[PDB]
């Protein structure tokens, strides 16, 4: 923080809309100068939310990234706690692959591609700033009018001392699907535990499995684990997907498929980094141009 | 909505303490499997174990025991387990129906 107050306070009473989380609520809203807002209320369940809230502002001080959820303000006031953020027009990525509802049918592959990139470009540079993100996920992954991709929720990132190097040691934290499977069996974490996490998103933008953790069907509920059980050795399946019809040119799909392979090694020492993730990612969306 | 824990173990007991179909009916479904359709117990019963397991994640989680988020809202688990429980009373109706033949 190079100036630091940007502490808002208590605006009007609450226009029912927009997401809900399971420590506190968010909520749409405008404010005095014409301002689309969201308003992160933490009030539901104080079960150390407030070591979440503190921590969302700290490592969002750092507020200046394309691809990172820019913070507009927090209160602290009167036993409350909100912060306050930019209202992305077109919500999260899960939203749009095979969540619910809104016509104009499905996502281009390009526009797909063009998303992944930019989030794999926030999250790098959260690895060059030693904060590890994890809670890497589609519903963290938000989107604004211009469909440009923001990482959103850092209630759980943590910082490093050593910077890009940190082998760090802590509490196992995250979401199911997305679990690095060496932080939870271990302990260990690391930036690569993002790159795995990472690694799910890739296949839930690929095959619209947005649903990842699925109880319903085979051996097949884990995303990162059915997938991988293709484009690795089972298949390298063009059948993974939903109706992403022929638009993908087979060498980018090969492309796409390994580096999201390569994200979900077992251990995190054979994963590639955010960076190369990044550079693979654009290379997959150039692979889609020359003559022979 | 907004769910509470203490709702949640709640909904979470009251689906485990019914998920058991009488004496009488399982001694004929050991016995007397009215036809391969009713797999629809063993399948029931596997998908209670989601259920539950599910829903002790989802408990842990919000008390603080535990800081992995299983990946739904707590409101879904009860809309889950509340549904389950109707599938066990259903499956204790279709068995009586099935078995009386």
């Amino acid at each position: 923080p190079l100036v630091d107050l940007e502490e808002a306070t208590n605006n009007f009473d609450h226009k029912f809309l927009i997401g809900h989380g399971v420590f506190g609520k968010v909520y749409k809203g405008v404010l005095r100068d014409g301002a689309k807002v969201a308003l992160k209320r933490r009030t539901p369940e104080s079960s150390q939310g407030i070591e979440e809230f503190e921590t969302e502002i700290e490592t969002l001080s750092f507020c200046r990234h394309p691809h990172l959820v820019s913070l507009i303000g927090f209160c602290d006031e009167r036993n409350e706690m909100i912060l306050i953020y930019k209202y992305m027009e077109n919500g999260n990525l899960k939203r749009h692959l095979y969540g619910s509802d809104l016509p104009t049918m499905s996502m281009s592959w390009e526009q797909r591609l063009e998303i992944c990139i930019g989030a794999a470009r926030g999250l790098h540079y959260l690895h060059t700033r030693a904060i590890i993100h994890r809670d890497v996920k589609s519903i963290n992954i938000l989107l604004d009018e211009n469909f440009v991709p923001k990482i959103t929720d850092f209630g759980i990132s943590k910082k490093g001392t050593e910077l890009d190097q940190t082998h760090l040691s802590t509490v196992v934290k995250g979401t199911l699907g997305y679990i690095d499977p060496e932080y939870f069996i271990k302990g260990r974490l690391t930036e690569k535990s993002d790159v795995y996490s990472f690694g799910v998103v890739l296949f839930e933008v690929l095959c619209a499995r947005s649903a990842i953790v699925q109880s319903l069907p085979r051996e097949m509920v884990n995303l990162a684990e059915w997938a991988v059980e293709s484009h690795n050795n089972g298949q390298l399946e063009q059948i993974v997907d939903p109706n992403l019809a022929d638009k993908i040119r087979p060498e980018s799909l090969r492309k796409f498929g390994d580096t999201a392979v390569k994200c979900l090694a077992l251990s995190s020492e054979d994963r590639p980094s955010m960076g190369d993730v990044l550079w693979k990612l654009e290379y997959a969306l150039r692979l889609q141009e020359s003559v022979i | 909505d907004n769910v509470t824990s203490s709702q949640l173990l709640s909904v979470r007991h009251q689906l485990a303490e019914s998920a058991g179909l009488p004496r009488d009916q399982h001694e004929f479904v050991s016995s007397q499997a009215p036809q391969s359709l009713r797999n629809r117990y063993n399948n029931l019963y596997s998908h209670t174990q989601r259920t539950l397991d599910m829903a002790d994640m989802q408990h842990r989680y919000m008390t603080g025991a535990s800081g992995i988020n299983p990946g739904m809202l707590p409101h879904e688990n009860v809309d889950d387990m509340r549904s389950a429980i109707t599938d066990w009373s259903d499956m204790r109706e279709a068995l009586q129906h099935a078995m009386g033949i």
